[PDB]
Protein backbone atom coordinates (compact mmCIF):
# COMPACT_ATOMS: atom_id res chain seq x y z
CA UNK A 1 0.00 0.00 0.00
CA UNK A 2 1.10 3.58 -0.95
CA UNK A 3 1.36 4.92 2.68
CA UNK A 4 4.60 2.83 3.18
CA UNK A 5 6.30 5.25 0.71
CA UNK A 6 5.49 8.26 3.02
CA UNK A 7 8.55 9.25 5.10
CA UNK A 8 6.26 10.27 8.07
CA UNK A 9 4.34 6.91 8.15
CA UNK A 10 5.43 4.83 11.20
CA UNK A 11 3.32 1.73 10.51
CA UNK A 12 1.84 -0.15 13.47
CA UNK A 13 3.17 2.02 16.37
CA UNK A 14 1.00 2.75 19.43
CA UNK A 15 -0.46 6.13 20.45
CA UNK A 16 2.13 6.27 23.28
CA UNK A 17 4.97 5.61 20.76
CA UNK A 18 3.48 8.28 18.42
CA UNK A 19 3.43 10.78 21.36
CA UNK A 20 7.07 9.78 22.29
CA UNK A 21 8.06 10.52 18.62
CA UNK A 22 6.22 13.92 18.59
CA UNK A 23 8.13 14.97 21.83
CA UNK A 24 11.46 13.74 20.26
CA UNK A 25 10.52 16.03 17.29
CA UNK A 26 10.05 19.12 19.56
CA UNK A 27 6.23 18.92 19.98
CA UNK A 28 5.99 22.10 17.75
CA UNK A 29 2.45 23.28 16.72
CA UNK A 30 1.38 21.38 13.52
CA UNK A 31 4.07 18.68 13.86
CA UNK A 32 2.34 15.45 12.66
CA UNK A 33 2.94 11.82 11.78
CA UNK A 34 0.83 9.04 10.30
CA UNK A 35 0.41 5.53 11.68
CA UNK A 36 -1.66 2.45 10.83
CA UNK A 37 -4.95 2.19 12.81
CA UNK A 38 -4.60 -0.59 15.44
CA UNK A 39 -8.41 -1.09 15.68
CA UNK A 40 -9.88 -0.06 12.25
CA UNK A 41 -9.05 -2.48 9.41
CA UNK A 42 -7.56 -0.59 6.40
CA UNK A 43 -7.55 2.54 8.65
CA UNK A 44 -4.81 5.08 9.62
CA UNK A 45 -4.33 7.46 12.57
CA UNK A 46 -3.13 11.09 12.30
CA UNK A 47 -1.16 12.26 15.39
CA UNK A 48 -0.71 16.08 15.64
CA UNK A 49 1.08 18.29 18.24
CA UNK A 50 -0.72 21.54 19.26
CA UNK A 51 -0.52 23.56 22.52
CA UNK A 52 2.16 21.01 23.66
CA UNK A 53 -0.63 18.31 23.63
CA UNK A 54 -1.07 15.32 21.23
CA UNK A 55 -4.30 15.15 19.15
CA UNK A 56 -5.21 11.75 17.54
CA UNK A 57 -7.60 11.29 14.59
CA UNK A 58 -8.77 7.94 13.11
CA UNK A 59 -8.77 7.96 9.28
CA UNK A 60 -11.31 5.21 8.36
CA UNK A 61 -11.35 3.42 4.98
CA UNK A 62 -14.93 4.01 3.62
CA UNK A 63 -16.91 1.16 1.90
CA UNK A 64 -15.97 2.75 -1.51
CA UNK A 65 -12.19 2.74 -0.64
CA UNK A 66 -11.80 6.50 0.10
CA UNK A 67 -10.49 7.76 3.49
CA UNK A 68 -12.18 10.09 6.02
CA UNK A 69 -11.94 11.24 9.62
CA UNK A 70 -15.43 11.26 11.28
CA UNK A 71 -17.29 14.44 10.13
CA UNK A 72 -14.87 15.09 7.24
CA UNK A 73 -14.77 15.07 3.42
CA UNK A 74 -13.40 11.90 1.72
CA UNK A 75 -9.86 11.70 0.23
CA UNK A 76 -8.26 9.24 -2.24
CA UNK A 77 -5.40 8.46 0.24
CA UNK A 78 -4.07 9.32 3.74
CA UNK A 79 -1.31 11.34 1.94
CA UNK A 80 -4.04 13.45 0.16
CA UNK A 81 -5.85 13.94 3.53
CA UNK A 82 -2.52 15.20 5.10
CA UNK A 83 -1.80 17.49 2.07
CA UNK A 84 -5.40 18.88 2.29
CA UNK A 85 -5.03 19.62 6.06
CA UNK A 86 -1.69 21.44 5.35
CA UNK A 87 -3.85 24.01 3.32
CA UNK A 88 -7.20 24.10 5.30
CA UNK A 89 -7.66 23.28 9.05
CA UNK A 90 -11.37 22.43 8.34
CA UNK A 91 -12.15 21.35 11.97
CA UNK A 92 -8.69 19.85 12.76
CA UNK A 93 -7.06 21.27 15.97
CA UNK A 94 -4.66 23.29 13.69
CA UNK A 95 -3.00 23.30 10.22
CA UNK A 96 -0.54 20.47 9.51
CA UNK A 97 2.80 22.41 9.26
CA UNK A 98 5.71 19.89 9.46
CA UNK A 99 5.86 16.09 9.08
CA UNK A 100 7.89 14.18 11.73
CA UNK A 101 9.83 11.70 9.51
CA UNK A 102 10.99 8.22 10.58
CA UNK A 103 14.75 8.52 11.41
CA UNK A 104 16.75 7.08 8.44
CA UNK A 105 16.76 3.22 8.37
CA UNK A 106 13.92 2.98 11.00
CA UNK A 107 11.14 1.02 9.20
CA UNK A 108 7.36 1.18 9.63
CA UNK A 109 6.40 -1.29 12.41
CA UNK A 110 4.45 -4.41 11.26
CA UNK A 111 2.50 -6.65 13.69
CA UNK A 112 2.46 -10.49 13.62
CA UNK A 113 -0.56 -10.41 11.20
CA UNK A 114 1.23 -8.01 8.79
CA UNK A 115 4.30 -10.35 8.82
CA UNK A 116 2.14 -13.46 8.01
CA UNK A 117 -0.29 -11.73 5.54
CA UNK A 118 1.57 -12.60 2.23
CA UNK A 119 1.97 -16.28 3.29
CA UNK A 120 -1.79 -16.46 4.29
CA UNK A 121 -2.82 -15.06 0.83
CA UNK A 122 -0.46 -17.60 -0.89
CA UNK A 123 -1.78 -20.57 1.23
CA UNK A 124 -5.43 -19.51 0.60
CA UNK A 125 -4.95 -19.25 -3.22
CA UNK A 126 -2.96 -22.58 -3.35
CA UNK A 127 -5.83 -24.32 -1.40
CA UNK A 128 -8.85 -22.72 -3.24
CA UNK A 129 -7.34 -22.57 -6.83
CA UNK A 130 -5.09 -25.71 -6.62
CA UNK A 131 -2.53 -24.11 -9.01
CA UNK A 132 1.28 -24.40 -9.21
CA UNK A 133 4.23 -22.52 -10.79
CA UNK A 134 3.59 -19.31 -12.78
CA UNK A 135 -0.20 -19.94 -13.02
CA UNK A 136 -0.33 -19.81 -9.14
CA UNK A 137 1.89 -16.63 -9.06
CA UNK A 138 -0.51 -14.88 -11.56
CA UNK A 139 -3.67 -15.96 -9.64
CA UNK A 140 -2.08 -14.56 -6.41
CA UNK A 141 -1.28 -11.20 -8.13
CA UNK A 142 -4.78 -11.03 -9.77
CA UNK A 143 -6.79 -11.84 -6.56
CA UNK A 144 -4.57 -10.22 -3.84
CA UNK A 145 -6.60 -6.94 -3.62
CA UNK A 146 -9.99 -8.83 -3.72
CA UNK A 147 -8.77 -11.31 -0.99
CA UNK A 148 -7.11 -8.79 1.46
CA UNK A 149 -10.34 -8.22 3.50
CA UNK A 150 -11.22 -11.99 3.52
CA UNK A 151 -7.70 -12.96 4.80
CA UNK A 152 -7.76 -10.09 7.40
CA UNK A 153 -11.15 -11.33 8.81
CA UNK A 154 -10.10 -15.08 8.94
CA UNK A 155 -6.29 -14.81 9.67
CA UNK A 156 -6.96 -15.43 13.44
CA UNK A 157 -7.79 -19.11 12.53
CA UNK A 158 -4.10 -19.60 11.46
CA UNK A 159 -2.48 -17.73 14.45
CA UNK A 160 -0.83 -19.72 17.27
CA UNK A 161 -3.02 -18.24 20.12
CA UNK A 162 -6.39 -19.20 18.46
CA UNK A 163 -7.67 -22.66 19.64
CA UNK A 164 -11.14 -22.60 17.98
CA UNK A 165 -14.24 -24.10 19.69
CA UNK A 166 -12.84 -25.56 22.98
CA UNK A 167 -14.62 -25.48 26.38
CA UNK A 168 -13.66 -23.28 29.36
CA UNK A 169 -12.32 -26.49 31.06
CA UNK A 170 -10.22 -27.55 28.00
CA UNK A 171 -8.79 -23.97 27.83
CA UNK A 172 -7.75 -24.09 31.55
CA UNK A 173 -6.10 -27.54 30.99
CA UNK A 174 -4.10 -26.34 27.91
CA UNK A 175 -2.95 -23.06 29.62
CA UNK A 176 -1.82 -24.90 32.86
CA UNK A 177 0.44 -27.36 30.84
CA UNK A 178 4.14 -26.39 31.12
CA UNK A 179 5.72 -23.14 32.45
CA UNK A 180 3.12 -20.98 34.30
CA UNK A 181 4.43 -17.78 32.60
CA UNK A 182 2.30 -14.75 33.63
CA UNK A 183 0.43 -13.43 30.56
CA UNK A 184 0.34 -16.84 28.80
CA UNK A 185 -2.93 -16.67 26.82
CA UNK A 186 -5.21 -18.12 24.16
CA UNK A 187 -8.53 -17.15 22.51
CA UNK A 188 -11.38 -19.68 22.06
CA UNK A 189 -14.72 -19.41 20.14
CA UNK A 190 -17.86 -19.76 22.33
CA UNK A 191 -20.83 -19.53 19.91
CA UNK A 192 -19.27 -19.45 16.40
CA UNK A 193 -21.43 -16.25 16.46
CA UNK A 194 -18.60 -13.69 16.96
CA UNK A 195 -18.47 -14.67 20.68
CA UNK A 196 -15.00 -15.55 22.07
CA UNK A 197 -13.10 -15.75 25.38
CA UNK A 198 -9.59 -14.49 26.15
CA UNK A 199 -7.98 -16.99 28.61
CA UNK A 200 -5.06 -15.40 30.46
CA UNK A 201 -2.72 -16.88 33.13
CA UNK A 202 -2.30 -14.61 36.22
CA UNK A 203 -0.33 -15.95 39.28
CA UNK A 204 -1.14 -19.64 38.44
CA UNK A 205 -4.91 -18.95 37.85
CA UNK A 206 -6.68 -18.82 34.43
CA UNK A 207 -8.86 -15.65 33.96
CA UNK A 208 -11.60 -15.66 31.29
CA UNK A 209 -12.59 -12.36 29.57
CA UNK A 210 -15.66 -12.44 27.27
CA UNK A 211 -15.26 -10.96 23.74
CA UNK A 212 -18.52 -10.04 21.90
CA UNK A 213 -19.41 -8.76 18.40
CA UNK A 214 -21.69 -5.65 18.67
CA UNK A 215 -24.27 -4.72 15.94
CA UNK A 216 -21.55 -2.77 13.94
CA UNK A 217 -19.50 -6.05 13.76
CA UNK A 218 -16.86 -4.72 16.25
CA UNK A 219 -15.20 -7.05 18.84
CA UNK A 220 -14.58 -5.96 22.45
CA UNK A 221 -14.28 -7.06 26.05
CA UNK A 222 -17.29 -5.27 27.66
CA UNK A 223 -16.61 -1.47 28.02
CA UNK A 224 -13.21 -2.04 26.30
CA UNK A 225 -11.65 -0.70 23.08
CA UNK A 226 -13.43 -1.98 19.91
CA UNK A 227 -11.58 -3.84 17.09
CA UNK A 228 -12.51 -5.10 13.61
CA UNK A 229 -10.39 -8.31 14.17
CA UNK A 230 -9.19 -10.64 16.97
CA UNK A 231 -5.55 -10.20 15.82
CA UNK A 232 -5.92 -6.42 16.38
CA UNK A 233 -7.32 -7.13 19.89
CA UNK A 234 -4.38 -9.48 20.71
CA UNK A 235 -1.78 -6.97 19.35
CA UNK A 236 -3.38 -4.22 21.54
CA UNK A 237 -3.44 -6.21 24.83
CA UNK A 238 0.14 -7.55 24.08
CA UNK A 239 1.37 -3.90 24.40
CA UNK A 240 -0.75 -2.68 27.39
CA UNK A 241 -2.96 -4.30 30.09
CA UNK A 242 -5.56 -1.54 29.38
CA UNK A 243 -7.90 -3.01 32.07
CA UNK A 244 -6.77 -6.69 31.98
CA UNK A 245 -5.01 -7.83 35.22
CA UNK A 246 -1.83 -7.95 33.04
CA UNK A 247 -0.43 -7.68 29.48
CA UNK A 248 -0.61 -10.76 27.14
CA UNK A 249 2.86 -12.44 26.73
CA UNK A 250 3.38 -15.95 25.26
CA UNK A 251 0.71 -17.58 23.07
CA UNK A 252 -0.42 -20.95 24.46
CA UNK A 253 0.58 -23.36 21.60
CA UNK A 254 -2.19 -25.68 20.25
CA UNK A 255 -1.74 -29.26 21.55
CA UNK B 1 -17.16 -16.60 36.18
CA UNK B 2 -15.93 -13.97 33.70
CA UNK B 3 -13.45 -11.31 34.76
CA UNK B 4 -14.31 -7.70 33.77
CA UNK B 5 -11.85 -4.90 32.81
CA UNK B 6 -10.56 -2.96 35.86
CA UNK B 7 -11.08 0.25 33.78
CA UNK B 8 -13.39 1.52 30.97
CA UNK B 9 -11.52 2.66 27.79
CA UNK B 10 -10.81 6.42 28.47
CA UNK B 11 -8.65 7.57 25.46
CA UNK B 12 -10.59 9.86 23.08
CA UNK B 13 -10.01 10.25 19.41
CA UNK B 14 -10.63 13.75 18.07
CA UNK B 15 -13.04 14.17 15.05
CA UNK B 16 -13.95 16.92 12.50
CA UNK B 17 -17.69 16.93 13.55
Amino acid sequence: DSANHLPFFFGNITREEAEDYLVQGGMSDGLYLLRQSRNYLGGFALSVAHGRKAHHYTIERELNGTYAIAGGRTHASPADLCHYHSQESDGLVCLLKKPFNRPQGVQPKTGPFEDLKENLIREYVKQTWNLQGQALEQAIISQKPQLEKLIATTAHEKMPWFHGKISREESEQIVLIGSKTNGKFLIRARDNNGSYALCLLHEGKVLHYRIDKDKTGKLSIPEGKKFDTLWQLVEHYSYKADGLLRVLTVPCQKI
Amino acid sequence: VYTGLSTRNQETYETLK
